[PDB]
RNA sequence: AGGUAGCUCAGUCGGUAUGAGCGUCCGCCUGAAAAGCGGAAGGUCGGCGGUUCGAUCCCGCCCCUG
């Protein structure tokens, strides 16, 4: 609604759950905080098993006129998915983040879909799952093409998050 | 009677040796219970013709209560202490 | 005059809180519910302090409602 991007970043800030707490900053201004109340709060104040809240300020929120200009390729697009292995408490946003750096601009679209742990993986680890949508703005997309920009990205992941490419 | 030796000290080494709130749970009854020796003490405090041995008797029961309640802080502690860590998430 | 379990209410007039109703949880019932039975968990007895070996009970002050 106010035409900002936004990152949330692990933080611990009564009310709130310290497992379960996000504060919220705009580029590096921290703006508010969200995420489930404390247990220990909720049960000294008569609330609701699980209750959750946000605050936020707005007036540390900066006021935004963008003038977007999209890139619209018509060519079709090649679709791979990537499944990477990292430490359980690597934040699945800096895993893709880092997928994004290295993808480069063939990279339209990358989507987190399945997050799993269990004796298939290894103890302290987790898989997550991306789907990749890749497309060029001049040409049909080869798979090589793709494959190339899918190894760079878990090439990046790699030296970024210290992610491993799931075998 | 004289129980300073065989009800206080041999419930503050059974307090302690709990790791389970309901291992805890367990000794509560046997050694601070209603049914508990420490608690014949008081059931029978009335029947006696008090100045010289309540203080003493009611110092039984006040150093065996100290063990259990901070015992049960501490064990309630570490449970709660638990729950937060085991209900982490990644919040991105 | 009273304050008593999370809520609504009896009791105990110095030395094991006697208890209910609702609610909550748990089994029976239902594919699952509601309702019903059945049982369990559940009580520094208003704060602050004295008196006392020991206070829900007696004394001082104060919060609370009619
Ligand atoms: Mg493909
Ligand atoms: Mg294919
Ligand atoms: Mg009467
Ligand atoms: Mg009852
Ligand atoms: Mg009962
Ligand atoms: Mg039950
Ligand atoms: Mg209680």
């Amino acid at each position: 609604a106010s035409r900002v991007d936004v990152t949330l970043r692990p933080a611990q800030y009564l009310p709130w759950h310290p497992g379960r707490c996000a504060q919220v900053f705009v580029g590096e201004s921290s703006v508010g905080h969200a995420g489930q109340l404390h247990p220990a709060v909720i049960e000294r104040s008569g609330l609701p098993k699980g209750t959750c809240a946000v605050e936020l300020n707005l007036d540390a929120i900066p006021c935004s006129a963008p003038l977007p200009a999209p890139r619209v390729s018509p060519y079709p697009a090649v679709f791979q998915d990537v499944s990477l292995v990292v430490a359980a408490d690597i934040p699945a946003q800096a895993v893709a983040d880092a997928v994004r750096a290295g993808a480069g601009d063939l990279l339209e679209d990358i989507a987190l879909f399945d997050v799993f742990t269990g004796p298939q993986i290894g103890e302290h680890r987790k898989s997550l799952t991306f789907a990749l949508r890749f497309r060029a703005p001049d040409r049909t997309l080869t798979e090589d093409d793709a494959s190339a920009a899918r190894d760079a990205a878990v090439q990046s992941a790699a030296e970024r998050v210290g992610a491993v490419l799931r075998g | 009677p004289e129980a300073l030796t065989t009800a206080v000290d041999a419930a503050q080494q059974a307090i302690a040796l709990a790791d389970t709130l309901d291992v805890l749970a367990r000794v509560k009854t046997e050694h601070l219970g209603d049914r508990s020796p420490l608690a014949l003490a008081r059931q029978a405090l009335a029947v006696l013709p008090r100045a010289e041995a309540g203080k003493r008797v009611n110092a039984a029961r006040n150093a065996a209560q100290r063990s259990y309640d901070e015992r049960l802080a501490t064990l309630r502690a570490e449970r709660d202490a638990a729950v937060l860590v085991a209900e982490g998430i990644d919040v991105t």
